[PDB]
């Protein structure tokens, strides 16, 4: 049909939902990274005589 | 020679010690290489071998890895702390051996 035009398909509901969920995500593998590199350091304390 | 191969044990077990020591710390160094793979000797077979030119063994892998890299680090780690003891403990063995002999001749 003439005389229409149709625009873009974005959910927003979609978009803050999965942003939300990203940032979530983001910082508990930040936690983790965290906690890998305290447990290494305290544990090549153990490589010393 | 009595004296040689008396005290020849020890010195191979020594010996022996230093070079699992040399291997331990190359693999140390190279824990971050990709596409490495974990060296280590059996001592007791390569001193049995020695007192009756040395092979190693690939360290069997614990956790898969996608770089390739397989040398682990609590594992080798102890093997250090062990290995470091027990050259210190064949250290003093063979001091006071060597003592023990030299003072009978004052």
């Amino acid at each position: 049909m003439s005389g229409v035009l149709e625009g873009s398909n974005v959910k927003p509901v979609e978009a803050m939902t999965d942003m939300i969920a990203n940032a979530r995500r983001f910082e508990m593998q930040m936690k983790v990274i965290t906690s890998v590199d305290e447990n290494e350091g305290r544990a090549n304390q153990l490589l010393s005589m | 020679d009595r004296l040689d191969a008396a005290l020849r044990f020890q010195q191979e077990a020594l010996n022996l010690r230093a070079q699992r020591q040399e291997i331990l710390a190359a693999n140390i160094a190279n824990a971050d290489t990709p596409g490495y793979q974990a060296r280590d000797i059996d001592f007791a077979s390569e001193l049995k071998k020695v007192m009756v030119a040395v092979d190693l063994l690939y360290r069997v892998p614990d956790q898969p890895s996608l770089d390739g890299n397989t040398v682990d680090m609590d594992r080798e780690r102890t093997q250090f702390a062990d290995n470091s003891l027990k050259y210190q403990m064949g250290l003093t063995v063979l001091g006071s051996q060597l003592k023990g002999m030299m003072n009978v001749l004052q």
